[PDB]
RNA sequence: GAUGUUGGAUCAGGACACCCAAAUGGUGCAGCCGCUAUUAAAGGUUCGUUUGUUCAACGAUUAAAGUCCUACGUGAUCUGAG
RNA sequence: CACAAACGCGUCUCAGAGAUAAUUAAUGAUUUAAUCUUAACCUAAUUAACUCAUAAUAAAUCCAGCCCUAGAACAGGGCACA
């Protein structure tokens, strides 16, 4: 038996290719629209808010960079984070993984099924979402556990606070030591013979070896970074967007992972929001299609005068 | 019962583990009250792993 | 840099027997339906292609016979013919190449 | 960016800034940790051989959106005391200066039209 | 790094690139199809596209002429581009080009080779990819499911 | 039957007999500077004119512009003014 | 900046707790006063390191082709809409 490689696609003819597809968007649309609605369903205990605890994050995609206006008169640079499709995946209970924080496992954007493994579709053939592209793991307090299989939307974070964000930077590939270190080259033109970028010297003359850290030519830039301390500067509704404060490490359109901040200045900061997180069907209200903080002038204003 | 070790005369204070990470100033050297501190196992580990003859079978 | 010593065969045996230096067993092999030849799943049948290619040239050639020369390029579309054919209305207008062969079965008439 | 060794012109009325010479007054040093100098530093000038402080009112490399961008490096010549060794200052200043008044008071003072 | 690069370096530079570009443009204005390195195939086929989005532009359009100028060398060409190979595509939109993977090349060289050609060129017709057809055991299994879904509704 | 030798360039590993930063004792310490001594090596320790020059003088600054070792570190990485 | 990118001269972001060194003090014996103690018991105050809270990463196996902000090769992410 010398078996053969299939793909999906391959033995469909010409009626039965669009029918599949427009089958599996159906099924798709069919069974995200149906778990819309979570607190309806079989909602979990919801708990009150100690000041210990740690809230559930978010999967977003980067969009790209804006200019916005303080009312001060500063102008600051901002990145557009769009959430698609959020939702949490699977529950870890507090002994089950660090021995301190329960896992919260949370899917990213939609992909197509035909390119998934087995054991992923089995995965969430038990569940009753579409395949989420990039799954990341949140530590999270027991009083913040939600429900397996729950809608995620962006007004999780209430204008200013401060997040986190944590991507895959932008891959360089292999660069030389004057990128990826930034030492210094050698002069270019005082008869200098091959050398205009080399490390130079790399170790000392007694040692006879060269050091375990010592820093040379690789691969730089695709690896995970994390940016704190990002200020939330606005909030759109309708289309899901966090407008966040700087620059986020990784490529515009890659995904990207945001949570609240856990530096020492914010610690405790979490006490105004929505916390399990934001439920839309819960409160009964609609939201003004943008939130924002108070600092920043609004796409329409009076235009400043100082005085 | 590995925790309620006691170490005769004032060797608690005075007794060092050496270690080394091998990048340049990874060298470490921690009092045998600190290391007990933080792992409980490490001195009697230590002590045996020590006692054994060198060859391959020790581990 | 010159070698410091000569390498053993053993050294050398697993150098370049490494499972990365053997060829791969290519599994997207498969026959065509036509001339039962071995072809690649992603690629053209090689054996076919021939058959079209022998024929694409010497139709080449007769419409070369039908040009008097290098620059000279017909205007109209051109539309081949084979032993027995008669023009029907939609072609004619047309510049027609004539061929000795009757009509390849692999070749429709449309 | 006005760093060491840049040839500045003299934009007040002074006595060593008119005055002819076979130098063009150079900047040695400035007072930034950073070797580069902006609109509001402070700098050190050779002119006519001698040492002078001076403050930097503009200069032909960009900056932030909104300043004024100058075709020529402007300088003002300044003692210690932080008086300009001037009596006025004729080509336009950028607005920005106001900024700092308890440096550059009696320079902003001195100032005729503003940019 | 080559981060979001729509060109190949091809030839002894960017006008060598140019220069390649035009005489397989040419070949293929001409014979209406040919076999070439499957990179430089890849690469003409964008250009083959649009230069027949010019032939649409119509005769009297200077701006498409002088093009039609620099991109055809054989002159003879240029109103078999006008006249012949515009008009015959009209309703489709994008649909002009087949470019198909041949058989690695038989010399010593063995490069990776295609073909690419116009559609409705008067040739005997490449022997394309065939679909599998209807009666198959899997495209006949999903019949009924189609059925089924037309039962429903 | 060769361990290629000064000074730079690049990249520095280490000591502590601290030049800065950090805690302190004593003063012929009122405070401001200081002058001495103890403990502390994670991090720093500038740019120029003249000399092949390390050293040194001199201009301008800095919180400081340490003393050393590593084949007077480092030429199968570079430079040869000496 | 004649590429859709790269890039600086441009923009953003930067941390809790625990320990101790030298030295200051409290109760207090040998020696019933005294006495910080190479005496107990609790102690207190105070550098740097150095630990660690916290953060990254963390779904075993379809992978022919073809795209890519992922890449020297192999790896990695896409290919249902639309
Ligand atoms: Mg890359
Ligand atoms: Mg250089
Ligand atoms: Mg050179
Ligand atoms: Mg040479
Ligand atoms: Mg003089
Ligand atoms: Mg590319
Ligand atoms: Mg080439
Ligand atoms: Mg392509
Ligand atoms: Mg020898
Ligand atoms: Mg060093
Ligand atoms: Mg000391
Ligand atoms: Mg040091
Ligand atoms: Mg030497
Ligand atoms: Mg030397
Ligand atoms: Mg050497
Ligand atoms: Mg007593
Ligand atoms: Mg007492
Ligand atoms: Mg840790
Ligand atoms: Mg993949
Ligand atoms: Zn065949």
């Amino acid at each position: 038996h010398g078996k053969s490689v299939t793909w999906w696609d391959e033995h469909l003819s010409e009626e039965n290719v669009p029918f599949v597809k427009q089958l599996v968007s159906d099924e798709n649309k069919a069974q995200l629209a149906s778990k819309l609605c979570p607190l309806k369903d079989e909602p979990w205990p919801i708990h009150p808010w100690e000041p210990g605890s740690s809230r559930v994050g978010l999967i977003a995609l980067k969009l790209g960079m804006m200019p916005l206006w303080t009312k001060d008169g500063q102008k600051h640079v901002v990145t557009l984070l769009q959430v698609q499709d959020c939702h949490v995946l699977k529950y870890t209970p507090k002994e089950n993984h660090n021995g301190r924080m329960a896992a919260l496992t949370v899917g990213g954007k939609t992909v197509s099924h035909f390119h998934k493994s087995a054991s992923i579709l089995e995965f969430y053939q038990e569940l009753g979402l579409p395949p989420k592209q990039k799954v990341k793991i949140f530590n999270v307090t027991e009083n913040a556990v939600i429900k397996p299989g729950t809608p995620l939307y962006a007004a999780h974070f209430r204008p200013g606070q401060y997040v986190d964000v944590t991507a895959k930077t932008i891959g360089k590939g292999f660069q030389g030591v004057m990128r990826r270190w930034g030492f210094k080259g050698q002069p270019a033109t005082h008869g200098q013979t091959k050398t205009h970028r080399r490390p130079g010297a790399i170790s000392t003359g007694d040692v006879a070896r060269v050091w375990p850290g010592t820093k040379m030519p690789g691969q730089l830039g695709n690896i995970d970074r994390t940016a704190f301390g990002l200020k939330v500067w606005r909030i759109n509704t309708k289309h899901n967007i966090i407008y966040v404060n700087g620059s986020v490490p990784g490529h515009k359109n890659c995904l990207v992972k945001i949570k609240d901040s856990k530096l020492p200045a914010y610690k405790d900061f979490c006490k105004n929001l929505p916390f399990p997180t934001y439920f839309p069907d819960g409160d009964e209200e609609a939201l003004p299609e943008d939130l924002y903080d108070e600092n920043v002038c609004q796409p329409g204003a009076p235009s400043i005068t100082f005085t | 019962n590995t925790r309620h070790i006691a170490f005769s005369g004032n060797k608690w204070e005075q007794k060092v583990y050496s270690s080394h990470t091998g990048y340049p100033g990874g060298f470490r050297q921690v009092t045998a009250a600190q290391l007990h501190q933080k792992d409980p196992v490490a001195i009697v580990k230590l002590a045996i792993y020590g006692m054994l003859p060198k060859n391959l079978h020790r581990r | 840099a010159a070698p410091k010593n000569r390498r053993s065969i053993e050294v050398n045996r697993c150098r370049r027997r490494n499972p990365q230096k053997l060829i791969k067993v290519k599994n997207n092999i498969d026959v065509c339906p036509e001339c039962g030849h071995l072809k690649q799943k992603h690629i053209l049948c090689g054996y076919c292609y021939e058959k079209v290619r022998k024929e694409t040239a010497e139709i080449r050639r007769q419409m070369g016979k039908q040009e008097g020369g290098p620059f000279r390029a017909p205007t109209t579309e051109t539309v081949v013919l084979y032993s027995g054919e008669t023009p029907s209305e939609q072609d004619q207008g047309k510049r027609i190449i004539e061929r000795e062969r009757k009509r390849p079965s692999w070749f429709t008439q449309n | 960016a006005i760093q060491k060794m840049t040839r500045v012109r003299v934009v007040d009325n002074s006595a060593l800034g008119t005055t002819p010479y076979h130098r063009p007054p150079r900047c040695i040093h400035v007072y930034n940790k950073t070797g580069v100098g902006k609109v509001g530093d402070r700098i050190l000038l050779a002119i006519r051989g001698q040492k002078k402080k001076a403050l930097i009112v503009g200069h032909r490399m960009p900056g932030p959106r909104m300043t004024p961008r100058f075709d020529s490096n402007n300088v003002v010549l300044l003692e210690d005391n932080g008086n300009p060794v001037g009596t006025r200052i004729k080509t336009p200043i950028p607005s920005s200066l106001r900024q700092r008044e308890g440096e550059f008071s009696k320079v902003l003072a001195i100032a005729q039209n503003f940019v | 790094i080559s981060h979001g690069r729509v060109f190949r370096r091809l030839g002894l530079g960017p006008e060598s690139r140019i220069h390649l570009l035009q005489n397989l443009l040419t070949g293929l204005v001409r014979h209406e199809r040919i076999e070439a390195s499957w990179a430089r195939v890849d690469e003409l086929r964008g250009y083959a596209e649009k230069l027949i989005d010019y032939g649409k532009l119509g005769d009297t359009n200077e701006r498409a002429m002088r093009m039609a100028d620099f991109w055809l060398t054989e002159k003879d060409l240029i109103p078999k581009l006008f006249q012949v190979l515009a008009p015959r595509f009209q309703g489709q939109n994008g649909g002009y080009t087949r470019m198909l993977q041949i058989p690695n090349r038989n010399e010593q060289d063995r490069a990776k080779m295609a073909v690419i050609e116009y559609k409705g060129n008067c040739l005997p017709p490449l022997p394309l990819p065939r679909r599998d057809s209807n009666l198959t055991l899997l495209n006949q299994l999903l019949q009924g499911l189609r059925q089924d879904q037309e039962a429903s509704s």
